[PDB]
RNA sequence: UUUUUUUUUUUUUU
RNA sequence: GCGAGAAGGGAAGUGUGUUUCAAAG
RNA sequence: AGGGAUGUUUAGCCGGGAAGUUAGCGU
């Protein structure tokens, strides 16, 4: 059965709806285009369904429960989150975006699609972000982080790193990218 | 039943009661803030007229005093962070490190230095820090005090402090271990007070690592052990180099703080007396050997020999470390050598 | 112009590489101009 | 290694049909569209390094 | 007028 | 992001349809 | 004397969206 909705945080008690769209008893192969995400194999819809409302009894209460954001597995740790914790808000830092082990890219209904290329039978230039202003709306998982967009050159290195690139000005500072995953930085 | 009847009672109706006004649309919802400005009938008027969503939780925070309330306080908490209505601050950190520890709850409080930084703005209080240090030494736990101190450190939004490090070092000579490990992890923690920036230490830091340094192996090792060592060349060689670290950190210290038969004391003003205690010890040897082996203090002794120093007719110091001597390392010590002789 | 000059390149000597390196900004991030 | 058995040498692979393909048991939609996909580019040298 | 903003802009008087 | 009533007989009599012409958002 | 001190609520217009509302003829 699929979960019940839930309103997320910094949002006021909504009416819930009697049926969840107007073709309920007519139709059946409609599909509203708001239609949630869980179905294992798909992401959020960032600020719809991503950070529900948490409860939990009087008992459980801590510290320790509001510092969940923080704490998310590598999978699911957004920009917003990550920023937080580094020191100067991770400000005259570098982020890039490791497109590596996406949910849908390993499991899914649809994880054996046939690409243009077949099947993978076996240094990189990945994008570079440099924060620069910062504005936080909702922390710790909401911000309005501006900085420069760049190209840089990994490493042969056996982790991720960037050696002696960025190197060419793409664009003044703009909003960032991507608010899936991100990566650490040298700084 | 005054404590008991109308403390709980009061605490259970406010949070209670809160919890059903954020039911009603946002048309009926407290004001985020205080009052309009200025900006938008006398300057005075208004401003401060009105009860904020923050100022009405935290007013209720103050009728704790045990630890069954500690738990419905953080109720309310998550309400207003649910509901969007918490703007962190420096008020908002300070006073919720200080809820905890006021209902006997040591415990939570060094949680919230590993989980401030998440969901907060701005930093604890330092006066509160510093606190909760003493609160693990008069329990009789100085094991405790070590996994606090790294977490501060290693953070960067927290400015560093010189009187911290005191701290920290008088804990560590106080666990109840061998007299060799005990010192091991305490000098430990003094390296690392020179690498990252070359902090300067008080004046009255050096003073406490060297008084238990030249006593529990050094002065060991020639009373009853040598009866008719592993790291001998290490103790001499940190004891000297311990001294070294205080003249350069006191020098620094004075220019910041407040701005300011051969012989040296001819035409030297009147320095202070104090420092040359340690300073005046003699060089045995290396070894058990101290005919054979070494070959390399009165008139520096001279200065003092009646327990009567310079200070009545002499300079003043500011913040000078302990004026008394070394009871076990100077009566006991040179007696025996004499007496027994 | 007497003691205007010198100012200017005081402050270009000391300033960093980077135009504005805003940490930490409470308002609303947004950008005023004038027209004289 | 079912399907591997019933074949031969690679020759016999490359120059199947797709009536013969049928016969055995051990292949399904799935895998049968997949298999032709990868002789005819490896024939014509559009595989050697994707 | 009140919650939501990854659709904007404006603020001076010799 | 794009497509989706491709499973519709419930309404109407001078209507639904057919025929003759016209239409440079 | 520093484990001190200092810090605390920014304002107006227009367009779109959700909940509540869905009473008006006074232009």
């Amino acid at each position: 059965v699929p979960p019940p909705l839930k309103s997320g945080i910094g949002e006021p008690k909504k009416t819930g709806y009697k049926f969840p769209h107007v073709f309920f008893p007519y139709k059946s192969r409609y599909r509203s285009p708001h239609r949630q995400r869980w179905w294992p194999g798909s992401a959020p819809r960032f600020l719809l369904h991503s950070h529900p409302k948490r409860w939990a009894p009087r008992r459980d209460l801590s510290f320790a429960f509001f510092a969940f954001h923080g704490l998310k597995p590598f999978a699911e740790k957004n920009l917003y989150e990550l920023m937080h914790s580094l020191p100067l808000r991770g400000a005259s830092s570098y982020f890039w975006r490791e497109a590596d082990s996406d949910p849908w890219k390993h499991l899914g209904r649809k994880a054996n699609r046939l690409q243009a290329r077949g099947v993978r039978t076996q240094g990189r230039k990945q994008l570079v972000f440099s924060p620069r202003e910062i504005y936080y709306k909702r922390r710790p998982f909401h911000a309005l982080v501006f900085g420069r967009l760049s190209v840089g050159q990994l490493g042969a290195s056996p982790p991720e790193a960037v050696p002696p690139e960025p190197e060419r000005a793409e664009k003044p500072p703009d909003c960032e990218s991507k608010e899936q995953r991100k990566c650490a930085g040298v700084s | 039943q005054a404590r008991e009847e109308q403390r709980r009672q009061a605490l259970k109706s406010f949070i209670s009661r809160l919890d059903d006004l954020f039911n009603l649309p946002h048309q009926q919802w407290l004001p985020l803030h205080s009052g309009a400005p200025l900006g938008a009938l006398s300057p005075t008027n208004g401003r401060d007229d009105a009860l904020s969503a923050q100022e009405a939780f935290l007013a209720a925070c103050r009728l704790a005093s045990t630890r069954g309330d500690f738990q419905w306080c953080l109720q309310g908490l998550n309400l207003l962070v649910n509901f969007g209505r918490l703007r962190p601050d420096w008020e908002l950190s300070d006073r919720l490190m200080a809820l905890s520890l006021h209902c006997r709850r040591p415990e939570q409080a060094e949680q919230l230095l590993s989980a401030f930084p998440h969901f907060l703005a701005c930093p604890p209080s330092p006066v509160l820090l510093f606190t909760l240090i003493d609160e693990a030494l008069a329990a009789g736990r100085p094991q405790d005090v070590r996994r606090i101190f790294a977490t501060m450190r290693e953070q960067w939004q927290l400015a560093l402090r010189p009187a911290f490090y005191v701290a920290a070092i008088r804990a560590m000579l106080l666990l109840p271990t061998s007299a060799d490990q005990s010192l091991k992890e305490a000098q430990l923690v003094a390296e690392d007070a020179a690498a990252l920036g070359v902090p300067l230490p008080p004046v009255a830091h050096q003073l406490l690592v060297e008084r238990a340094l030249t006593l529990f192996e050094e002065r060991l090792r020639q009373a009853d052990l040598p009866g008719d060592c592993y790291t001998t060349e290490e103790l001499l060689n940190l004891a000297q180099e311990s001294h070294n670290r205080l003249l350069v950190d006191q020098a620094r210290d004075a220019v910041r703080r407040h701005i300011s038969v051969s012989e040296l004391f001819l035409w030297n003003r009147a320095p202070n007396a104090h420092l040359l205690a340690q300073a005046a010890w003699l060089q045995w040897a290396a070894e058990r050997f101290a005919e054979r082996h070494n070959a390399d203090w009165i008139q520096l002794l001279q200065q003092s020999c009646s327990a009567s120093l310079q200070e009545l007719a002499g300079g003043i110091d500011r913040g000078s470390s302990l004026h008394r001597g070394l009871p076990p390392a100077l009566l006991a010590a040179l007696i025996r050598s004499s007496d027994a002789s | 112009a007497e003691r205007q000059p010198p100012r200017p390149t005081a402050a270009a000597m000391a300033q960093e590489i980077l135009k504005r390196v805003a940490s930490m900004k409470l308002p609303v991030e947004k950008d005023g101009k004038t027209h004289w | 290694e079912d399907i591997a058995a019933a074949f031969s040498s690679w020759t016999d692979l490359a120059n199947a049909t797709i009536d013969v393909l049928q016969s055995v048991e051990g292949m399904t939609n799935q895998q049968r569209r997949l298999i032709v996909k990868h002789v005819r580019l490896y024939n014509h040298g559009l595989w050697p390094e994707n």
